[PDB]
């Protein structure tokens, strides 16, 4: 079946629970997701870089990026695409793409896209 | 607390009243800075005013679109615990659109939830 990249708030991620081998918030299966928040704290290591990313919606979340450019300065706004995974009963995001926000409008767009995709998909899942 | 560990609600100034004591997120344009550096005014996407109070006088100068994080006072102002100047340099931020988003956030909390549910 078909797996879209669902825009989300962190409160949606922290609330999603595992249902038949897949993550679900409301009745929207999620896996690949974008969020938009503000780097509250960077954390360098040679393999990986761990960020604490905050939108409005809850406490900041962990976002891990596996390295191989520079560490995005604490304070900046960013869009993040990644996979929601939970390890020791703690949700984190495995980011493939982390891109400093260019046009703060993209941010509004996100708020709009989240509310929209979640509204559409949850309807589509009936039925 | 320091509020970075709680949900914060995006509001416009129209909503301050319905939010006393709650943690909030006020995005607005810088209207005036108080001489003391301790207070400042932001106008929302509907052109209405919110008053931001501070603990320490403003560190350096700010303007344009500011995003404030704080607790709504008894007097329905905002005691701010941190703010951010919005990167505006290459494209201007449509404050009016953002205001619609805020409205929509509140017509649809089942789709933009506040805190772990």
């Amino acid at each position: 079946r078909a797996q879209h990249i669902v825009p989300c708030t962190i409160s949606q991620l922290l609330s999603a629970t595992l249902v038949d081998e897949v993550f679900r918030i409301g009745n929207v299966e999620i896996s690949q997701v974008t969020i938009v928040g503000i780097i509250r704290h960077a954390e360098k290591a040679p393999t990986n870089i761990v960020y604490k990313i905050d939108d409005m919606t809850a406490a900041p979340m962990d976002v891990r990026q596996w390295v191989d450019n520079t560490v995005v300065p604490p304070e900046t706004y960013v869009k993040v695409a990644g996979h929601l995974r939970s390890f020791q009963n703690k949700k984190s995001l495995v980011a493939f793409k982390i891109m400093p926000l260019e046009d703060m409008n993209e941010f509004t767009t996100h708020i709009l896209e989240v509310i929209n995709a979640h509204m559409v998909l949850s309807k589509a899942n009936s039925q | 607390v320091d509020m970075m560990d709680l949900p914060r609600s995006r509001i416009n100034a129209g909503m301050l009243a319905q939010f006393i004591d709650k943690p909030v997120c006020f995005v607005g344009r810088l209207e005036k800075i108080h001489p003391t550096g301790k207070m400042f005014i932001l106008s929302d996407g509907e052109g209405k005013n919110g008053t931001i109070e501070l603990m320490e006088p403003l560190d350096e100068e700010i303007s344009g679109i500011v995003e404030v994080v704080g607790r709504v006072t008894a007097k329905a102002t905002i005691l701010c615990t941190s703010y951010v100047q919005f990167k505006e340099d290459s494209h201007p931020f449509d404050l009016g659109l953002y205001n619609e988003a805020v409205k929509i956030i509140h017509d649809f909390p089942q789709f933009y939830p506040l805190g772990i549910v």
